């Protein structure tokens, strides 16, 4: 249990101590902890070694756990994936028949289906890789010998079924990025060479054995083939019936069975239409024997074990399958039409099923058919697929109603400050999966109104008699009515409201108490909020709505003011209009009567609800277009706010220490929020309030980014975790968002440019690079990166100070490992790549020195296993060698000076197995380079050989690199990649593959020819 | 009542996020920075339900295939699986086959969770209605995001229900 007796297990000099490899091996998997890592490390440290698999065979001899066989199977399989093609033939040999028997031996103990079953499976592996290896040329009689092998036994038959599948998966399914090109298509006709034999086996094992385990692993097996093998083996033969009739009924095996039939299902050819015909009848008569149409599939699955939750699912996957892909086949057949039906039917009765994933799939087919009828013909209560479906559509309609998933979802994250906020995750499953039911709906809702709105009349009647009341239930109803808004006709879109209004308020009447008042209340602001038409149409409506959210603005119950302010932003933005024109009956616009009370309506709100208010009113005043009246409006819209920041400011110019006091930086943040909402809102008219506070703002800005500075320097990193100085970064932070998010929106760079961005220079950028590493705000470089990006030429100027304050000190945080600082290291290429995108000029006028480090940094970046990082570095080079092409006087001096250099440092990536994620951008870049090299570039990478063309001089310099790189290539290997590094630099995935063959070859050595 | 642990084995792509989440569970802490996982490493996890406590012994593996170390071997003798992608990198989402190939070709039974990953992040690039492969293999999927513990413990929550065998048990963060 010690480092000193690990060691000796890697002497070389001495027996292998098989006892000690089982104890570390036991150390490795149920050794406790801090040995645990010493006897991983020593482990791999003797797998990876070169002399490897002599021992395996010691290993495989004389230990007595199966963990440590496996380690020595391990071993062996690395031998033979790397070093096989170097072993002498007769070591081959060996290896082979020592496997194949192993695999014998193994099987014939009755004990294998018992005990380490995880070894049979390795050994099988094992010898897959030595087919993938030598199989047509150094082994032609293979698929012969195991075939007539397996009819001698059939435990050998089933085990090489088990051989043939993993054979079928290493061929077909993952031979991309394993095996090199040629070598998988060379394996993949040897495969579809000599199937049929091995169709004859299967056939054979399928129609005569009665053995139930080697049944089943043949139809295992018969699965991976229908993945890839010829259409005639499967719809020219008994394969289908035999499936149907002899395996998909009998419980062990209606799983495998209907699986194969739904692969079966998913081929879309035009030439076996009788076939799929007969796959659908034929699996119909078995499903209603197995399960009969009155069944409860909701509790069957609900109670059920594992296997009948299986089946429940292949079922609808199969259903989905072949309706999606030959419903034509079997609508266009009279005598078919129960059947039909009854499929439906099951669909039906799986949608039952509460499981969301079962659900998606019937889901699928819900909205495939919907979307079907609705492209036949879009209108409502004929044509003849509808007419064919009709009896079953409202049940679907039913489904959706009685179904429908929550519209938005909303989570409360805290932030890398303490905050908690109430956060609309955007794209997720869940959401989709209601914009798919959605979908299905609003078709089905063109097909027939009626039935959309009497189904929804019905739960509702069931609501207000208390038969179906739930607050669940309710908010289900009210969901499917806001999803199907824009479905009808303006008219029948207001007759169908009011009903549906008017009957949500007697319910409200009718049930008493603040919980039932609030369901019902929120739930009719949802309903309202999703219907902007029919408020747009009606203005007192509208303004009666209004006028409660405001009211309900002021219920301390918990979720009514969320509610009312997430309505109030969706009414806002939807309706801006009605709010700045005058309206019929009305002496002002609406927006002065808010802006008049907004003290009013706010009093009782939680900070972020006040946000959120904020932002909903900027939208109304962005709608107001006469220039000067909205800057009135925008002057009393920040009324409140700037009170209290004037306050503020005016204290801390009479003492600045009330910029230590926690409720006052709390103040300054909650204001500064409010600020940020707005400018979203408004736009680019928000400068005038900008401009207001801008100086004021940075002063701050700069005082509390000195106090956190100073705070680090008096008591380290923990201090960064204290609620002030927590408070102190939420400031600096929304100041740097309002200031980046007005930039965004702004439409004139010469004013921003001279008027919003010096101030920044000294406030900001030098105050970043006076704090301590630790207190410099990260977010500093993306606002600059925003900037630029926006600004383009009218800040190339500026380049040069900004990087003095910013560029420099920030490397030395990024440059002494890959991985502190990663807000720092992101935000940091984000702001070089906007200046190399916008401002390059500003490169070419630094001086070279430093036009050699920011080069460096560049390959840096790519260098990086942060993925973004690595990937916005690829991008700034390939931008940054188009931006040199660009002018021809530096674009010569700059590839002698530093062609060759790119070129190494990346090949050093592309050859690197941890950084495959970015294949794509590399070939762009070498491919885009090398196409450089064969015209177009003038000048001579080298002085001294000059003869020498660069093509010459680049095919002998890239193949002495990878020579030396890789030291066990073959020449003709890398002469042959080099040459095809210029063959295929204008076909980007034929290059990209080209660098996969190659990063294949890597791996593994080679003897002689490719053989 | 009976301390009843389980081996899970947590694999997937480089920088997945596997040893930020298992983090998060241990200590509440989010690892802003990617420190590629070595080997494998083994950390307990303790969640309490309604019936008890249940014990997950995790072993989060590296993504990394410079570092997978016995990428085949860690895999023996474990009770359940999760599988981890990245919304935000349409790689690590081609890379699953693989992991579930290689993670069933060891422990051919045992229930897997597949997680999709940084589901905060806007600009996601593994569109939602594109995650199907668990279907047919009959995996149960998630749209975990350890930033902002979307679906947070739902993972953990359904090994356990399944590995129990109790299809309404419940966490309750007991002391
Ligand atoms: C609790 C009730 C209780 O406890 O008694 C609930 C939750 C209420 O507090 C919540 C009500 C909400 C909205 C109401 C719907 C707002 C009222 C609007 C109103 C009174 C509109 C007037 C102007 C109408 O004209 C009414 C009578 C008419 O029915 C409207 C709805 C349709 C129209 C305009 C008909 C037409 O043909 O033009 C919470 C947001
Ligand atoms: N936006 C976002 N980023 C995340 C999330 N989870 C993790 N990350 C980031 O992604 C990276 C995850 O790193 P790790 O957790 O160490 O990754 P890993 O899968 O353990 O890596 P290996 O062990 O090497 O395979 C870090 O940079 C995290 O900040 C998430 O939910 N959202
Ligand atoms: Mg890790």
């Amino acid at each position: 249990l010690a480092d000193h007796a690990a060691r000796q297990l890697l002497d070389f000099s001495q027996k292998l101590d098989i006892n000690l490899l089982d104890n570390v091996v036991n150390c490795l998997y149920h050794g406790e902890g801090a040995q645990q890592r010493m006897a991983q490390e020593v482990l791999t440290h003797l797998k990876e070694h070169p002399d490897a698999w002599t021992r395996v065979d010691t290993i495989l001899e004389f230990s007595q756990n199966m963990n440590t066989k496996y380690y020595g199977l391990q071993i062996l399989e690395n031998v033979i994936k790397t070093r096989w093609k170097i072993l002498p033939r007769n070591q081959c040999e060996g290896i082979k028949k020592y496997v194949v028997g192993l695999i014998i031996k193994t099987s014939s103990d009755p004990t294998c289906v018992e005990k380490e079953k995880v070894y049979i499976g390795k050994l099988n592996m094992i010898l897959v890789q030595i087919l993938k290896q030598e199989w047509p040329k150094h082994w032609p009689t293979f698929i012969s010998d195991i075939v007539g092998a397996s009819r001698t036994s059939e435990s050998l038959c089933q085990n090489n079924m088990v051989i043939l599948k993993l054979l079928s998966e290493e061929v077909f399914d993952f031979s991309s990025g394993q095996i090199t090109q040629v070598k998988s298509k060379h394996l993949k006709d040897s495969m579809c060479n000599e199937f049929s034999q091995i169709f004859q086996l299967c056939q054979f094992v399928m129609e005569n054995s009665q053995n139930a385990p080697l049944v089943h692993a043949t139809l295992e097996t018969l699965l991976r083939f229908l993945n890839w093998i010829p259409l005639g083996y499967i719809f020219e033969t008994k394969l289908i019936s035999t499936l149907i009739y002899k395996f998909l009924n009998v419980p062990m095996f209606r799983n495998v069975s209907l699986k194969c039939l739904t692969e079966i299902a998913g081929v879309s050819v035009s030439q076996y239409e009788e076939q799929f015909v007969t796959l659908f009848t034929l699996t119909m008569m078995q499903l209603k024997q197995m399960l009969p149409l009155n069944t409860n599939i909701r509790l069957a699955y609900s109670n059920g074990k594992d296997d009948e939750q299986n089946f429940i699912q292949n079922l609808s996957l199969f259903l989905c399958t072949f309706l999606k892909e030959h419903d034509q086949l079997i609508e266009k057949r009279l005598n078919l039409r129960e059947t039909l039906m009854e499929a439906l039917h099951y669909m039906l009765l799986v949608s039952e099923v509460e499981e969301t994933e079962i659900f998606k799939i019937c889901l699928e087919y819900w909205n495939h058919l919907a979307a079907e009828l609705y492209r036949e013909s879009p209108f409502s209560t004929v044509p003849p697929r509808r007419q064919l479906y009709l009896p079953m559509l409202f049940k679907v309609r039913l489904l959706m109603v009685s179904r429908m998933a929550k519209p938005e979802e909303a989570a409360a994250v805290e932030n890398d400050q303490g905050e908690v906020v109430r956060e609309f995750m955007k794209d997720t499953d869940s959401i989709n999966l209601y914009k798919n039911m959605r979908e299905t709906l609003v078709y089905l809702t063109h097909l027939d109104y009626v039935d959309t709105e009497r189904i929804m009349t019905e739960k509702l009647h069931n609501q207000v008699n208390g038969t179906e009341w739930s607050w669940k239930n309710l908010n289900t109803l009210c969901w499917a009515i806001g999803s199907i808004s824009g479905a009808m006709h303006e008219e029948d879109e207001k007759r169908f409201l009011v009903t549906v209004i008017k009957d949500l308020l007697g319910l409200c009447e009718q049930k008493r108490g603040k919980d039932n008042k609030a369901i019902i209340a929120s739930n009719i602001m949802y309903i309202v909020g999703q219907y902007p038409r029919f408020l747009r149409a009606h203005w007192k409506f509208l303004k009666t709505v209004v006028n409660k959210l405001f009211e309900f603005m002021h219920e301390t119950h918990d979720g009514v003011q969320d509610m009312a302010c997430d309505t109030f932003i969706k009414i806002a933005q939807k309706c801006r209009r009605h709010f700045v024109q005058v309206q019929v009956g009305e002496v002002m616009p609406f927006i002065d009567e808010i802006l008049n009370n907004i003290n009013t309506i706010i009093c009782d709100l939680q900070p972020q609800q006040v946000h959120t208010f904020y932002e909903a009113v900027g939208y109304m005043i962005g709608a107001q277009t006469d220039q000067t009246v909205q800057e009135h409006l925008i002057e009393k819209y920040m009324l409140l706010p700037n009170q209290v920041w004037d306050s503020i400011i005016q204290q801390a110019t009479k003492n600045v220490d009330i910029l230590k006091d926690p409720e006052t930086v709390k103040q300054l943040g909650s204001i500064l929020k409010t600020n940020v909402r707005a400018c979203k809102a408004v736009g680019h008219p928000f400068v005038i309030q900008l401009g207001r506070i801008y100086l004021d703002m940075l002063n701050v800005y700069k005082c509390l980014s000195e106090n956190i500075s100073a705070a680090i320097q008096a008591n380290g990193e923990m201090v960064t975790k204290q609620p002030l100085i927590r408070s102190m970064r939420t400031v600096k932070r929304e100041t740097l968002k309002l200031i980046s998010g007005w930039v965004s929106r702004s439409n004139d760079p010469q004013m921003v440019a001279e008027n919003f961005v010096p101030p920044l220079l000294d406030a900001v950028l030098i105050d970043y690079q006076r704090n301590v590493p630790a207190a410099r705000e990260p977010e500093v470089l993306s606002t600059m990166a925003i900037i630029v990006n926006k600004l383009g030429g009218h800040i190339t100027a500026e380049i040069p100070q900004i990087f003095d304050a910013v560029f420099e000190c920030t490397l030395n945080m990024i440059n002494k490992d890959f991985e502190e600082y990663p807000e720092h290291r992101t935000n940091f290429f984000l702001l070089l790549q906007a200046v190399n995108s916008h401002c390059f000029p500003a490169f070419l006028a630094i001086p070279p020195t430093q036009f050699k480090l920011v080069l460096d940094s560049i390959i840096w970046a790519f260098k990086h296993t942060m993925r973004n990082v690595a990937d916005t570095g690829l991008q700034i080079l390939f931008t940054l060698l188009q931006n040199v092409a660009q002018e021809e006087a530096a674009a010569q001096s700059f590839y002698q000076t530093y062609f060759c250099d790119i070129l190494q440092h990346i090949f050093s990536v592309v050859t690197d197995t941890s950084h495959t994620a970015g294949l794509t951008m590399h070939a762009s870049i070498l491919a885009y380079m090398f196409n450089l090299v064969e015209e177009g570039k003038i000048s001579t990478s080298l002085n001294p050989g000059n003869p020498v063309n660069n093509q010459i001089f680049l095919q002998e310099y890239v193949a002495n690199l990878l020579k030396s790189a890789f030291p066990h290539l073959q020449d003709a290997q890398v002469k042959l990649f080099v040459t095809g590094l210029f063959s295929l630099n204008q076909d980007i995935p034929a290059f990209k593959e080209h660098l996969r063959d190659f990063l294949v070859q890597i791996k593994e050595f080679a003897g002689e020819d490719t053989s | 009542e009976p301390q009843v642990q389980f081996k899970l084995v947590l694999v997937g792509d480089g920088g997945t996020g596997k040893t930020t989440f298992v983090k998060r569970h241990l200590t509440g802490e989010f690892e802003k920075k990617y420190v590629a996982t070595l080997g494998v490493e083994v950390h307990p996890l303790v969640f309490h339900t309604n019936r008890g406590p249940i014990k997950f012994n995790v072993w989060d593996t590296a993504g990394l295939e410079k570092f997978g170390g016995l990428r085949d071997g860690y895999y023996i003798q474990a009770q359940c699986a999760i599988i981890m992608f990245d919304v935000t990198s349409r790689v690590t989402y081609k890379n699953v086959p693989n992991w579930h190939r290689d993670l069933v070709r060891v422990c051919e039974n045992i229930p897997i969770v597949l997680c999709g990953n940084k589901v905060d992040i806007k600009d996601r690039k593994v569109k939602a209605k594109s995650i199907v492969f668990h279907r047919k293999k009959n995996l149960q999927y998630y749209d975990i995001s350890a930033k902002s513990n979307y679906n947070f413990e739902k993972p953990f929550l359904w090994l356990a229900r399944k590995l129990i065998g109790d299809p309404n048990l419940e966490f309750v963060a007991m002391p």
